[PDB]
DNA sequence: AGTAATCCCCTTGGCGGTTAAAACGCGGGGGACAGCGCGTACGTGCGTTTAAGCGGTGCTAGAGCTTGCTACGACCAATTGAGCGGCCTCGGCACCGGGATTCTCCA
DNA sequence: TGGAGAATCCCGGTGCCGAGGCCGCTCAATTGGTCGTAGCAAGCTCTAGCACCGCTTAAACGCACGTACGCGCTGTCCCCCGCGTTTTAACCGCCAAGGGGATTACTCCC
């Protein structure tokens, strides 16, 4: 499926200039997918546990901010 | 009568415009209880367009309708008065806040300008847009197949009582349903000032809040329904699993159950389990068998023909059988979207190749014509029998080209005898509670 | 690893801002030493990790600097 | 029925900038925003009433509270604030 | 029968001290809420609201803009010191970053 | 010859495009697949609202966004301009999630 | 009134927590860096601990109040 | 009171196109990285002295616990108006286009 | 220093959709009275926090001095950037489906 491939090179390169960066290694691009899956692999598994054990068979907008105040990362503006 | 028709009322229907006449002038309500075919769906608009005509109320009506009927009234109302202007107040939530732009509020009687006279709704509209259907007033209400609101209990009984209406009519198949109290449901709809909460004194209380025309008298020329019991057989497969079946009974003491799963073997063992072969198919139920053999008979005489299925899973499974040999057809079942309803009748009403349409025995059965069939089967019976009613006079109705015929697939020894016998001992009990005219 | 007296002293008059002639239990000061102690050393660790990134082995104020940036303490 | 804070933060904005809107998305961070400092607050003064063993989130609870949880000067500027706006509704009903 | 009068009011604040009771309650935060305990919370709330307000409507002024965006908010947020440090480990949708080009990366002569 | 900006001038004019503002930068449908497959690791036939998707992008993008800082301060810390794996493995290793 | 007792955490007590810490070599620089590191960290223990033992109307200052602080770390 | 049909709604999936974003190729430049020399800045060892640590003595602030009651919040029923959902509109902001000003790079 | 040209800005125009205000109403906030109790108050106990002295010796400091290592310099080469080309799949719209949740009917059992 591997969709982690649909995080395109450019992507993680206009990521990077928003986070200020001027010289990428081409390394840098596999890394970034891993490091962005693994993040992802939380805060899912949490959002999820909040929709199983409050019983509804669909993710909603607040399950995931609960799942991410959960780990320390607030986000404001989709509920929260 | 009101010029603005563009037709002529049946000598029956225009006593009848007299009689809704009268109670609206006096101020009062009633039930327009005509036999199924007569032509009620008529008489409504006549009393609209003679409120147009005399009284310049021109609306707002309310006229809310089982949803497989909404098309029969949008067309009809069209083609009985031309001139009408029709709100059709049904689709996806966007489409009927669209539609609802055109509620004026300002206005509790409308001009001839106003955007609409009439507006067309489903019973299950009415109570998702309560709040909105609160918060506006009619000048006339049609509940368009009332038994729908029999059921005190039902939301929709709650709802529509306080709708805010200056008169109200109920336009139903049959009252009397299964009991007295069903009845004061649709008794205290219309009059509850009267009627809040013996048998021969209802007939000299009710004549004055009912009208009741049955089709002995009215459209002679309309022949008998010609019916056939079948009392048809069992086959091999099923009365193994009926006998295995019929075995959790002795061991019982779960009817509510069995029932229902006695009956789906009744129509066919493959609703139960599956079997590979049309030759098995067709001969491994009884029903499927005598019915294969008289739709060869029938499409031999040129006949056309509407089948009842009470459970859907039964239309898949004739859907297969059909399929599976040179039947052109139609369906229709509560599953379809009101414009597949709308097509599928005009379809089969266009065409004489189509040999068969599956129907619904609820969604399909209650109110649009299916004229040039001839032949109706119920291959499975509905156990209030008044819904069956309803069905075969979808086709026994007027405009009906030829003379209807009458199967009902019975399996002797089966389930379905204490049911086709309990809905015999039904009619014949809302006999005694009904006998004669009204008025 | 730090001298017990003088961290009280350090505690005494870091205090003295906030409320004067607090009292502090003998075992409060402990619990403010063995997390201060825990904070330098794990501090040391992330600012080590910076001197030898830049290939150094000496740890640097650069260093320290840029732990505390990464860790958010700054 | 929802309940937001909507009203309130509008009625805020118009007195600090009587001349200046808010987008709804705007509006959706300012929700946030008071859900979790309400939050934050209340779960600090439910955990001083738990140390101190005792049944009753009182205003010190959240005098205390919000020393603890603002910065320095916002911690001064709110308490006074929370104060005043204490000391006008005593002496009222 | 006295004409009510709302305990917001009495307070001087527009943020609701009934709600603030109530939601004080409900979240069963401790079993009693004192009758001042909401008022004094939403002092705070509403104070702390004219905070963000005041500075995000400053910053959409710098931006030539009459309504406030969440653009707005990050920007105020992250300039003021103390909004930073109450809002470090928060993300604000569609906030952006502060525009932040380190030394060393513009061109050299 | 066609003009051509030096090597480094267009990453400049870049980062002063993606800073100074607020668009996602990750395509919208190719993170709600990623996210269905990760979905489908831990529960299958779930489903998610479209403001669930949303959220779950915002916040991961402001984390990689985030995190891209500590490692252009890495790179800068030693003598490059240049940010290499080592950089995201000393900033994870630093922030603890390593 | 008490001062300059942040010179009582001596260069060599920064040794042992650099060099448990893992540290090689030191640069002569860190010792006043630690200082400005230690002193910003234990102010704002202190404060809340401090919060923590008035809100109780008491004086001592006690290990459950430096708890709390550490919690709020 | 149960179980199945009917109907609404809202999410998923597919199809087509259109164009904007991703991928691919290629020259060259300048930044990564290994190599070198020096020099200064940190680790080491010794003699010095400083005060941290321990054992011991003395006092009183105040932590911690009990008793007694009344001020304050929990609980309920009746009253009402502050706050929400729905509908409308016009003005703020975006988006475009075109000429003006700025900035970068090779000469 | 200049210049050419690309990139960034600005000024006015267009239009659309969402912000701001109005309307109907409900139900949640407020008024009034009751009643229980908890924690604010006064009072006793004695824990343990603070203060001081005197001794011991291990820990801290100042200094000598050697060499290990930080840093600026030089050379290279490789690999990531800037720009044109090629291509693919993201976006948009429209239709289908299915599923699930609420409601309604009818029968059996109590
Ligand atoms: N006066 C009339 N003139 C022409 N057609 C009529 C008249 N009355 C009834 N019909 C036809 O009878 C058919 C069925 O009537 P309807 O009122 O729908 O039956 P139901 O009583 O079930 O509603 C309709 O197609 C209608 O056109
Ligand atoms: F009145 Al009918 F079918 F009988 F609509
Ligand atoms: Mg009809």
């Amino acid at each position: 499926r591997d969709n982690i491939q649909g995080i395109t090179k450019p992507a993680i390169r206009r990521l990077a200039r928003r986070g200020g960066v001027k010289r990428i290694s081409g390394l840098i691009y596999e890394e970034t997918r891993g490091v962005l899956k693994v993040f992802l692999e939380n805060v899912i598994r949490d959002a999820v546990t909040y929709t199983e054990h409050a019983k509804r068979k669909t993710v909603t907008a607040m399950d995931v901010v609960y799942a991410l105040k959960r780990q320390g990362r607030t986000l404001y503006g989709f509920g929260g | 009568q009101p010029k603005l028709l563009n037709c002529q009322l049946k000598e029956y229907q225009l006593k009848g415009l007299n009689w809704l006449v009268n109670l609206y002038e006096q101020g009062i309500n009633g039930i327009l209880a005509d036999e199924m075919g007569l032509g009620k769906t008529v008489q409504s608009i006549s009393v609209m367009a003679y409120l147009a005509e005399r009284y310049d109320i021109w609306g707002p009506f309310l006229v809310v309708a089982p949803a497989s009927t909404l098309h029969n009234w949008q067309q009809e109302v069209s083609k009985f008065v031309p001139d009408f202007k029709v709100l059709p107040y049904w689709g996806t939530a966007a489409d009927r806040k669209v539609l609802r732009k055109f509620w004026d509020r300002k206005h509790t009687t409308y001009k001839k300008d106003s955007p609409f006279h009439v507006m067309i709704t489903s019973y299950q509209l009415v109570v998702s847009d309560v709040a909105y259907f609160q918060k506006m007033k009619w000048q006339y209400m049609i509940l368009d197949e009332a038994q729908a609101i029999k059921s005190s209990q039902s939301s929709r009984w709650k709802c529509l009582l306080g709708f805010h209406c200056r008169n109200r009519l109920l336009l139903t198949g049959t009252p009397i349903q299964n009991n007295m109290q069903e009845l004061w449901a649709l008794l205290h709809f219309i009059m509850p000032s009267l009627f809040d909460s013996q048998l021969k004194r209802l007939h000299m209380i009710l004549k004055p809040f009912m009208l009741r025309r049955v089709k002995k008298h009215v459209q002679k020329e309309l022949g008998d329904k010609i019916e056939i019991d079948v009392f048809c057989e069992l086959s091999y497969r099923q009365r193994a699993m009926y006998q295995s079946l019929r075995n959790q009974i002795s061991i019982m003491d779960t009817l509510m159950n069995l029932v229902m799963q006695f009956r789906k073997v009744c129509n066919h063992p493959d609703l139960f389990e599956r079997a590979p072969s049309m030759a098995r198919f067709v001969t491994d139920s009884g029903k499927l068998a005598k019915l294969d053999e008289l739709l060869r008979e029938l499409k031999e005489g040129g006949h056309r023909v509407l089948l009842y299925f009470q459970m859907t899973r039964m239309i898949d499974l004739m859907e297969e059988y059909l399929t599976y040999r040179n039947y052109k057809y139609c369906r229709l079942d509560g599953s379809t979207k009101l414009e597949d309803r709308r097509d599928t009748v005009a379809d089969f009403q266009t065409r004489p190749e189509i040999f068969i349409f599956l129907l619904s025995t609820r969604a399909g059965g209650l109110g649009i014509n299916l004229t040039t069939a001839d032949t109706v089967i119920f291959y499975d019976s509905d156990w209030n029998p008044t819904i069956d009613s309803q069905a075969m006079d979808r086709a026994h109705r007027l405009g009906q080209t030829k003379q209807v015929t009458v199967y009902r697939l019975i399996t002797r020894g089966t389930i379905e005898e204490r049911i086709r016998k309990r809905a015999l001992q039904k009619e014949e009990v809302q006999r005694v509670v009904i006998t004669g005219t009204g008025s | 690893l730090i001298r017990k007296l003088p961290f009280q002293r350090l505690v005494r008059e870091i205090a003295q801002d906030f409320k004067t002639d607090l009292r502090f239990q003998s075992s409060a000061v402990m619990a403010l030493q063995e997390a201060c102690e825990a904070y330098l050393v794990g501090l040391f660790e992330d600012t080590n990790l910076c001197a030898i990134h830049a290939k150094r082995v000496t740890i640097m104020p650069k260093d320290i600097q840029l732990a505390r940036r990464i860790r958010g303490e700054r | 029925r929802k309940e937001s804070y909507s009203v309130y933060v509008y009625k805020v904005l118009k007195q600090v900038h009587p001349d200046t809107g808010i987008s709804s998305k705007a509006m959706g961070i300012m929700n946030s925003f008071v859900n979790d400092i309400f939050e934050r607050i209340a779960g600090e003064a439910s955990r001083l009433a738990h140390y101190n063993k005792r049944s009753t989130i009182t205003s010190r609870e959240i005098q205390t509270a919000v020393r603890l949880l603002l910065p320095g000067e916002l911690a001064k500027h709110a308490v006074s604030e929370g104060t005043k706006a204490v000391t006008k509704y005593t002496s009222s009903k | 029968r006295a004409k009510a009068k709302s305990r917001s009011s009495r307070a001087g604040l527009q943020f609701p001290v009934g709600r603030v009771h109530r939601l004080l309650r409900k979240g069963n935060y401790a079993e009693r809420v004192g009758a001042g305990a909401p008022v004094y919370l939403a002092a705070v709330l509403e104070y702390l609201t004219a905070e963000i307000l005041e500075l995000a409507g400053n910053a959409a002024r710098d931006n030539k803009k009459t309504r406030i965006i969440p653009r707005h908010l990050q920007l105020a947020i992250r300039n003021d010191e103390e909004l930073n440090k109450l809002l470090g480990r928060v993300t604000i949708a569609q906030g952006g970053v502060l525009p932040n080009i380190q030394a060393v990366l513009l061109p050299k002569k | 010859k066609p003009h051509r900006y030096r090597p480094g001038t267009v990453a400049l004019r870049e980062i002063r495009r993606y800073q100074k503002s607020t668009e996602l930068l990750i395509r919208k449908l190719p993170f709600q697949r990623l996210v269905r497959e990760i979905a489908q690791d831990f529960k299958t036939d779930l489903r998610f609202q479209s403001s669930a998707v949303m959220a779950l992008q915002e916040a991961c993008e402001a984390y990689l966004v985030g995190l891209f800082e500590d490692t252009n301060l890495c790179a800068i810390h030693a003598k490059r301009v240049t940010i290499m794996p080592k950089d995201i493995q000393l900033a994870r290793r630093i922030r603890g999630e390593r």
